[PDB]
């Protein structure tokens, strides 16, 4: 099995792709390490092909946003950080709404 | 100028195309990026398809 | 291309490979290619995508990991530049310590 093309992230891929991680369970509660995010990133990228600078949270202390509008996790701290599915990111882009630089 | 799949893809967003090594497709844009958007020939599906993934006749 | 652990001995060898070679040299910096960098080497090589870390600026970008000969330039537009001296003195550690 090749490896596919390469193709940016976008919002209707980033929601279907968080509907699919949460059908199946898993990264959900997980606990946060760069290299779970990075292992991550080169899952989505080698199965998917999207372009690995998508998956950026913001910086903490506290809940850490998700840059990208249409990925539907973010980091919560439970400082330990843990993976969390919250369905009103895709309809606020909270990270903008705090922190509008990154945009 | 209609391709054939040579490996097996299984999409995991509502936009791309998925096939079994053989399903026959039409493209119906290439000039766009190595994401084609393609026909498939079996269930007249349309959708974007990774073009390293495919081939002509 | 089984993936392998980036140690020192692989950081040296690769910037010895990378200068041979040239082109990076004097390349001007973005973070898509840094990326593109990094997923390169980690097609071919399989150094898995966390070794190529320089520090925060302005100025001088030091690479983290010690053996990387190559850090980034300001000529803030940024340039790759070649410094064997890095594989001596880790200079982004006498001057960031917290990465460490």
């Amino acid at each position: 099995t090749p490896q596919v093309p390469l193709r940016p992230m976008t919002y209707k891929a980033a929601v279907d792709l968080s509907h699919f991680l949460k059908e199946k369970g898993g990264l959900e509660g997980l606990i946060h390490s760069q290299r779970r995010q990075d292992i991550l990133d080169l899952w989505i990228y080698h199965t998917q092909g999207y372009f690995p600078d998508w998956q950026n949270y913001t910086p903490g202390p506290g809940v850490r946003y998700p840059l990208t509008f249409g990925w539907c996790y973010k980091l919560v701290p439970v400082e330990v950080l843990e993976w969390r599915f919250d369905s009103r990111l895709a309809f606020h882009h909270v990270a903008r709404e705090l922190h509008p630089e990154y945009f | 100028t209609l391709f054939v799949a040579l490996y097996d893809y299984e999409a995991r967003t509502e936009d791309d195309l998925s096939f079994h090594k053989g399903e026959k497709f039409q493209i119906l844009n290439s000039s766009e990026g190595d994401w084609w958007e393609a026909r498939s020939l079996t269930t007249g599906e349309t959708g974007y398809i990774p073009s390293n993934y495919v081939a002509p006749v």
